[PDB]
């Protein structure tokens, strides 16, 4: 009977202390969505590039007392044959992590603390035609946010290859 | 890290919009960072710069049109916005992995203008050109 945000990427302190490992990864470049408001976006693309783990992680999210936490994800990714560039092995696919903490800063980031939640696939891949015809092919996945027994956690994104572009991150619970 | 930064403070008091031929060179992956105009909340609407920002052709670029050739990049009518001003982000990347992006190829210019809002009829608009160098010069 209504949704709660706990965290909204659209707005200006949703998106705050979000932290890139390593930089020229995963970028904060402006973009637009889907009611054509101008919006932070967080992109990433270096398929010209080798051997690539590129993080970004969201601030501390608190879990108040909420028991079921939804992940809501808007992107556009791009099909692999449509990249004039590429030098290994292109992906279509990203992760979502999840880390509990009750801490919201002084949090070193390391890797290995992060829980893989699920492997995040497009449902629609955009291709050159697409850009030329200015289509916003935008996918929508939601997943659920695992046990979380400490005060909150912090949301991850891994990319090993990808051409993605994160249009949306809403992090909510239902009342 | 490598790549470089320029902030750009878009607005009629900054003096390198003076004469209309406000450009930076810049190198594919650095990035560009456009604060849109911020007041201190005491002062009214009115008396505060608005505008559209938009990305267009060279054409549009001369004659201050952004209706047949371009593209709404960035919106800034908040002037009293929480956490200071709006910022525009861009990077200078050859390949988009938004299907609503912009690419940027090594040896070309690009172009922006704005658009006041509330809108006049002028055309003495703010613009930017924006040179992409060659990669020999970027090493
Ligand atoms: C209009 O633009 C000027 C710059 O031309 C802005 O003044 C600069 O603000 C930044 C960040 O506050 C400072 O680092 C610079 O030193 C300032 N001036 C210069 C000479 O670069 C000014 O804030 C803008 N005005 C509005 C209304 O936002
Ligand atoms: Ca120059």
């Amino acid at each position: 009977s209504g949704e709660v945000n706990l965290l909204d990427s659209k707005t200006i302190q949703g998106e705050l202390g979000w932290i890139s490992y390593p930089s020229h990864g995963w970028e904060e470049i402006s973009g637009v969505d889907e009611h054509y408001t101008p919006i932070r976006t967080y992109q990433v693309c270096n398929v010209m590039d080798h051997s690539q783990n590129n993080w970004l992680r969201t601030n501390w999210v608190p879990r108040n007392s909420a028991q079921k936490i939804y992940v809501e994800l808007k992107f556009t990714l791009r099909d692999c044959n449509s990249i004039p560039l590429v030098l290994g092995t292109c992906k279509e696919t990203f992760n979502l992590y999840y880390m509990e903490s009750d801490d919201d800063h002084g949090v070193k980031f390391r890797e290995h603390q992060f829980t893989k939640i699920d492997t995040i696939a497009a449902d629609e891949s955009f291709t050159q035609m697409d850009l030329g015809d200015r289509i916003l092919k935008l996918n929508t996945e939601i997943r659920e946010v695992g046990p979380v027994n400490k005060k909150g956690f912090y949301l991850a994104f891994q990319d090993v290859g990808a051409c993605v572009a994160l249009v949306s991150v809403r992090v909510y619970f239902k009342k | 890290a490598v790549a470089d930064r320029y902030a750009v403070y878009w607005n009629s008091s900054n003096p390198r919009f003076q004469r209309g031929d406000y450009h930076i060179d810049v190198c594919i992956n650095d990035y560009l960072d456009v604060f849109c105009p911020h007041y201190e909340d005491s002062v009214p609407e009115d008396k505060t710069e608005r505008y559209v920002l938009y990305m267009v052709n060279f054409d549009g670029y001369s004659a201050c049109d952004h209706t047949s050739k371009g593209f709404k990049r960035w919106e800034c009518n908040r002037p009293h916005s929480p956490n200071g001003p709006l910022k525009f982000s861009e990077k200078f990347q050859l390949f988009t992995p938004f299907s609503l992006g912009f690419e940027f190829r090594p040896g070309r210019e690009y172009f922006y203008i704005s658009s006041a809002i509330p809108d006049n009829g002028r055309r003495s608009c703010l613009k930017l050109k924006v040179f992409v160098r060659p990669t020999n010069s970027c090493m």
